[PDB]
């Protein structure tokens, strides 16, 4: 016998309200849309995107959450990336806890995370660091190397050799029951 | 209700439209109600003749009409 | 007592439910459209909350560790009123 | 046998009630009431 | 018709008739 | 849409094969050491030599009339002392000698 | 109408399309329905949603009647730790440490290194732990309880040190720095060599603030603080257990293992960091938030002050805030559980 | 292994913990026209299938038989 | 770096590296014994 109890207030609340911010005095330290990628807010978005631009050209997408300060070192050369490689593909930038069925969608279990996609299935390469070994450039570097990887293939033999796999016929509904309502059958 | 329209010929309704008016009862209580022959005939426009139920007396109405 | 005014917010604030003692997360299916679903809630790839409901203040506590080590590399002289009232080990 | 008792049963429950036009489930999808306001 | 043109994906899932075709595959046993 | 033009049945069928093999690993690497090597090998492997030894060689009842003829098994480990009517598999070319 | 009871069933049903889809739903495209009237009804998906789990449960659970709990040598992650509560605990709280991160994305299973990295430092607890119970306990001549309690006691102290600060505006004050006194006004002054500024609030901040220069106004690793620490306790001579110095030790190497970023951003403060950090579901959110605004307000306007200034101000600031740290032993009696009152007397 | 292969699911608990699971439905309906069918109240069967299936009244025992 | 400090601790010996290879403690030929045994009987 085993379970979870539904739900509660704060569980559902607002994942991310709006705290202070500072004067310009505690900025000065001694350390001290974006025109190229998409913020994502919505599944709706997400799906549109996964299932359509995705088997049109590829995506990357970095999955990341607030509380994480790798993902506030890696924002900004993820979007140097994005800048330089807009053109072979699209950018988009996920917030978790906003967009939870993105993350469960791309079987992200760490934040952050870099996914390549293609054809949503055809090519999925996630890239992070579970151990806390790499940094932002050897990130950077994987998400570089993966995305040639997925050209060079997609131009490879006429256009084909990425087709979709388990997904042809799962629908994502082992990872994540809701889909069977968007694929229409019963719940009765 | 059900999609159960007698056959308005003599051999099975007799009498149908000598009349100008029908009556029904209604309810436990039964209470009467005079409907003109007009709107009911109404009814024999939607009917199909091609189903024929319950000794091939009754026809059917077609499904828009009758919901 | 004014400089006690944040024991007693926090004392206010005592026994109130937290994510970890629940399901992150509830779908709601929209009644017209019961194709269209929606996903209430938060992320987590999390589901032994029948041991982490004890254990749900440690995420803030050790936050808070942190923040003390923060501030003691420029001053360690904040604690001393505990040291003093003998909360701390100490072997005086 | 079975599919024989349930629309034994359906004929009864269902055929004269003046409340089931379809099932309630599905009571999205039916028009609007002009009288209701 | 072609070998190729006819095992390819989409006219052999499409316009082709592989009964025959599947029909041998089937009875291959008696065959051999 | 089934099917994609440019693309091979056959060339699926590779495809899937693939898909298979890399699911078959993945999930005997998340499996436990103490009964996945059994199963996987010394069964099907004892299995397999059982039943190709039967299924191909043929084999022989064999009986000795005297105990005195009985050979000598008391240094070779797994088997001291002869039994009557042990079962021996012999090849096509064997002789009596 | 005829009665429905004489009507025939099968020619009612062709007479009706609705329940004739009705009827094929449920035992055309399915087998296994029930033969009722009104299969989709809410107590027969409950009865459904209820089968289904005690199915599920008694399949996979572990149990006195195992269906699938067998053979089992090498268990998964969360039987594991339904079995372990050691282990639970000890994975999580390094996890926590190792990664600035939320309980909500506690891996599945943990790598070898962090594992690895655990009986190492379980290595030098065990080993100090030892050699002074050797030591000491033999010249004289339940371990879930004992860890609890030791966590609510910490928490509990460590949340009341920072309200007693919050009350003075010196819990998270960075790049600034709060005194209370002459000799920790030269000590923190001793960092940016003299340089830097002074600052005030008026007669209810008991305490003066000093900004560094901004080239340094860094924040400093976790072993530096603790030597600090450790340093300015034993010059006090009121030194930490071994094995609490120990705890400390550890901490900070797991903070070492961040890296170069280990608290903040290049453009943050330890303000927003913990603010970022901090758990949105905790109930002390909002109290948070309350301060940080009112410190934000606060420190916007508060005055410039020199040097000579304050030192005649830090004496009675030192008097008064000796008197109101002997007023919070008797004011941990007011609010304060019961622990930290049998530990104060 | 890289991943590519892993398994295309999750476990039950964590869907109950991410409020995920569904549980029901040991049948399906592939088509949108056979979903809608309780739906649209007016044509749950369009004319061409209504007399298709007015061939199926009864079971044939003359087919049964030969 | 952020994980030095701690692979700096992972340096082992030859002999370390060739029972690793072996696999002493994470084998257990025992352990697949009495597997065999306990699934044969349970028949
Ligand atoms: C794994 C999950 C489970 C998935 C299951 C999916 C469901 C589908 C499975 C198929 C369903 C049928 C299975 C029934 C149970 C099987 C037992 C059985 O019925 O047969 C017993 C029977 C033997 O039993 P017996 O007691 O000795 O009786 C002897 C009598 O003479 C008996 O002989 P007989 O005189 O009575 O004559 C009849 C006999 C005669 O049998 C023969 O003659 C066999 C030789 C026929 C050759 C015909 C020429 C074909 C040319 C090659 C075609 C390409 C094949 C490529 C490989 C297979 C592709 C599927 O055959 C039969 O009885 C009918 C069996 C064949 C029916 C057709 C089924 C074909 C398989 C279709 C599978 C499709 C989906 C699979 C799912 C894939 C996973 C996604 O079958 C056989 O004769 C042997 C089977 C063939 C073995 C040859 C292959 C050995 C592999 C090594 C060869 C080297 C090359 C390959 C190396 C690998 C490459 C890297
Ligand atoms: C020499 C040493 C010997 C030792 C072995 C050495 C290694 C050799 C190779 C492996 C041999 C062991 C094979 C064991 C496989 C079965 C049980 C198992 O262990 O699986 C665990 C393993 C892990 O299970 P899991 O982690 O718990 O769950 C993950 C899912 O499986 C993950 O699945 P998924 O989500 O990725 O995809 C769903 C999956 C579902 O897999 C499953 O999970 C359940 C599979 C159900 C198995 C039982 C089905 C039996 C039904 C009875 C058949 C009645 C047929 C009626 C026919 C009448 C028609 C006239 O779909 C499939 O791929 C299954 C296809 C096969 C089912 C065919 C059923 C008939 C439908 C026909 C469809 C048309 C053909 C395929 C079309 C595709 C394009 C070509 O399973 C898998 O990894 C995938 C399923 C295995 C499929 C078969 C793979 C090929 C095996 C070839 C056997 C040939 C042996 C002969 C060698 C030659 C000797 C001479
Ligand atoms: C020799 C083998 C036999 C032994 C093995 C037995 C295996 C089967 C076991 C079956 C057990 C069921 C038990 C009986 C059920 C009775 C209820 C019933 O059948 O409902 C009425 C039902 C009437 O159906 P209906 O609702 O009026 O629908 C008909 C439509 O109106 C007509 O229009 P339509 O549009 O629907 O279609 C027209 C036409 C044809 O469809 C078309 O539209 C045109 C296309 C037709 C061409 C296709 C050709 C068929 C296949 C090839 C045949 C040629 C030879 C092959 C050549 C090889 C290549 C060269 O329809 C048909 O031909 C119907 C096909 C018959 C299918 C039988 C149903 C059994 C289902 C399960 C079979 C299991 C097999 C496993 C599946 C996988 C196998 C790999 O009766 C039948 O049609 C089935 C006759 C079954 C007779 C089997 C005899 C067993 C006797 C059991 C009685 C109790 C035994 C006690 C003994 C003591 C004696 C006192
Ligand atoms: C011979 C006796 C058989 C009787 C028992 C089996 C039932 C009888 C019916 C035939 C069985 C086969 C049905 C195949 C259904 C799959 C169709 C399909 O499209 O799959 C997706 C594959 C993969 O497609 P794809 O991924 O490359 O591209 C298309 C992508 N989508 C789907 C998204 C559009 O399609 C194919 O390319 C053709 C596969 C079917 C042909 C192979 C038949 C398999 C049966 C033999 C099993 C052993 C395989 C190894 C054979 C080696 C030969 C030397
Ligand atoms: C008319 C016929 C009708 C019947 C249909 C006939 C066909 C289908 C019949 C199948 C039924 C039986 C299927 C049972 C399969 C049992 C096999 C099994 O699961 O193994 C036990 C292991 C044991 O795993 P486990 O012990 O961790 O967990 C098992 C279950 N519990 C938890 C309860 C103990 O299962 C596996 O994880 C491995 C299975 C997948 C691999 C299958 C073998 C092929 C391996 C090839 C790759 C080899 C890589 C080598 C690399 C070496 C370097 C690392
Ligand atoms: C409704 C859709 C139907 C689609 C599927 C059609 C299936 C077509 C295959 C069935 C046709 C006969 O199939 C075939 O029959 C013969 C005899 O029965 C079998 O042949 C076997 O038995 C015969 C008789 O002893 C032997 O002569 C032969 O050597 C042997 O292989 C084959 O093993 C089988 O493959
Ligand atoms: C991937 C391809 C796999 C396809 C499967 C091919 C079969 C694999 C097993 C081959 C094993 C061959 O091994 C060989 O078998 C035969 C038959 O048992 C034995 O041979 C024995 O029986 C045969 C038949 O009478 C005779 O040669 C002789 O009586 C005797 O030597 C050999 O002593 C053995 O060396």
């Amino acid at each position: 016998s085993f379970a979870i109890p539904p739900a509660n207030a704060a569980a559902l609340a607002d994942p991310l309200p709006a705290t202070p911010t500072p004067p310009p005095v505690f900025e000065a330290v001694s350390s001290a849309a974006l025109k190229n990628v998409e913020e994502v807010s919505t599944m709706e978005r997400y799906e549109a995107a996964v299932y359509e631009e995705s088997f049109k050209k590829p995506i990357v997408c970095l999955f990341f959450a607030r509380f994480s300060l790798q993902s506030k070192v890696l924002l900004q050369p993820f979007l140097d990336f994005a800048a330089s490689a807009s053109n072979n593909a699209t950018f988009f930038l996920i917030d978790c806890d906003r967009v939870p069925r993105a993350a469960y969608h791309a079987r992200v279990e760490n934040v952050p995370s870099l996914v390549v996609m293609k054809g949503d299935d055809a090519f999925r390469q996630t890239i992070t660091d579970s151990v806390g070994v790499k940094t932002a450039g050897d990130l950077i570097q994987e998400a570089r190397s993966a995305l040639d990887q997925v050209l060079r293939l997609d131009q490879q033999e006429g256009g084909t050799k990425l087709q979709p796999g388990v997904s042809s016929y799962t629908h994502h509904i082992g990872v994540d029951n809701l889909n069977v309502y968007r694929k229409g059958w019963p719940v009765a | 209700m059900l999609n159960f329209i007698p056959k308005r010929c003599p051999s099975v309704s007799l009498l149908f439209g000598k009349r100008p008016v029908q009556r029904i009862e209604v309810g436990q209580a039964r209470h009467q109600l005079e409907i003109p022959v007009e709107t009911i005939e109404k009814i024999y426009e939607g009917v199909d003749s091609r189903l024929e139920y319950h000794n091939k007396d009754y026809n059917a109405m077609k499904w828009k009409d009758f919901m | 007592a004014r400089s006690f005014r944040w024991m007693q917010a926090f004392a206010a604030v005592k026994g109130k439910p937290t994510a970890g003692s629940c399901a992150a997360g509830t779908a709601v299916v929209n009644p017209e459209d019961p194709t269209k679903v929606t996903l209430k809630g938060r992320y987590t790839n999390f589901s032994l909350q029948h041991i982490w409901e004890k254990y749900d203040y440690l995420q803030t506590h050790l936050l808070l560790r942190e923040c003390m080590l923060s501030q003691v590399a420029k001053n360690p002289r904040l604690l001393d009123p505990e040291i003093n009232a003998g909360l701390t080990p100490t072997v005086f | 046998g079975k599919i024989h008792g349930a629309v034994w049963r359906m004929k009864h429950l269902f055929a004269t009630n003046f409340k089931m036009v379809g099932h309630p489930r599905y009571a999205y999808a039916l028009p609007k009431n002009p009288l209701l306001q | 018709v072609s070998f190729s043109q006819f095992f390819d994906s989409e006219y052999f899932w499409t316009k082709a008739n592989v009964g025959p075709f599947f029909l041998f595959l089937f009875t291959s046993p008696f065959w051999y | 849409p089934l099917g994609v033009k440019g693309r091979s049945v056959f060339a699926g069928m590779r495809s899937f094969i693939g898909q298979r093999l890399g699911r078959l690993y993945d999930s005997f690497y998340y499996s436990q050491s103490s009964t996945k090597y059994v199963m996987v090998f010394l069964f099907p492997a004892g299995i397999f030599y059982t039943r190709f030894r039967a299924d191909t060689k043929l084999g022989y009842h064999v009986f000795i009339n005297e105990e005195k003829l009985y050979p000598d098994y008391s240094q070779n480990y797994f088997d001291t002392k002869w039994t009557n009517g042990r079962k021996v598999y012999l090849d096509d070319e064997t002789t009596v000698e | 109408n005829p009665p429905v009871w004489k009507v025939n069933t099968n020619e009612w049903l062709d007479s009706d399309q609705y329940w004739q889809a009705f009827v094929e739903k449920h035992h055309f495209y399915s087998q296994y329905q029930p033969g009722v009237v009104d299969p989709e009804a809410p107590q027969e998906v409950e009865a459904f949603k209820q089968a289904w789990h005690s199915r599920m449960g008694k399949f996979n659970d572990r149990s006195d009647t195992p269906m699938l709990y067998a053979y089992m040598n090498e268990l998964p992650s969360w039987e594991y730790y339904d079995l372990h509560r050691s282990a639970f605990l000890e994975h999580m709280t390094y996890f926590l440490v190792r990664t600035g991160g939320d309980f909500r994305f506690f891996p599945e299973m943990p790598p070898w290194q962090w594992l690895a990295h655990m009986e190492n430092l379980r290595f030098k607890l065990l080993s100090v732990a030892q050699s002074r119970r050797s030591q000491l306990q033999l010249a004289n001549l339940h371990g879930e309880e004992y860890t609890q309690k030791f966590l609510q006691y910490e928490t509990e102290l460590f949340q009341a040190c920072a309200a007693r600060l919050m009350g003075h505006f010196m819990f998270l004050c960075d790049p600034f720095i709060p005194v209370q006194s002459a000799e920790a006004l030269s000590a923190v002054t001793r960092v940016d060599n003299g340089k830097g500024k002074l600052f005030s609030l008026g007669d209810d901040v008991n305490a003066l603030f000093y900004l560094p220069e901004q080239q340094r106004r860094d924040v400093e690793r976790p072993t530096q603080a603790v030597q600090t620490l450790l340093g300015h306790l034993e010059a006090t001579g009121r030194p930490f257990n071994p094995c609490y110095s120990e705890l400390l030790h550890v901490h900070a190497e797991v903070l070492e293992e961040r890296g170069e970023h280990w608290l903040t951003a290049p453009g943050e403060c330890v303000s927003q960091a913990f603010l970022r950090r901090l758990r949105t579901d905790d109930p002390a959110y909002e109290v948070y938030c309350s301060y940080f605004k009112e410190m934000y307000e606060r420190f916007a306007g508060a005055k410039e002050v020199s040097m000579e200034d304050g030192r005649k101000r830090l004496a009675t600031i030192e008097k008064n805030a000796q008197e109101e740290a002997a007023a919070y032993g008797l004011a941990l009696k007011t609010m304060g559980s019961a622990e930290l009152a049998h530990k104060a007397r | 292994p890289s991943g590519a292969y892993r398994l295309p699911a999750v476990d039950y608990k964590r869907q109950l913990s991410r409020g995920t699971l569904v549980e029901g439905a040991d049948f399906y309906l592939p088509t949108a026209q056979e979903q809608q069918r309780l739906a649209r109240h007016f044509e749950p069967y369009s004319e061409q299938e209504q007399e298709e299936r007015r061939k199926f009244r009864f079971q044939s025992i003359s087919v049964y038989l030969a | 770096r952020p994980g030095q400090g701690s692979n700096a601790q992972f340096q082992t010996s030859l002999a370390d590296k060739t029972r690793g290879l072996l696999g002493v403690g994470f084998l257990r030929p025992t352990k697949m014994a009495s597997f065999a045994a306990t699934f044969l009987l349970n028949f």
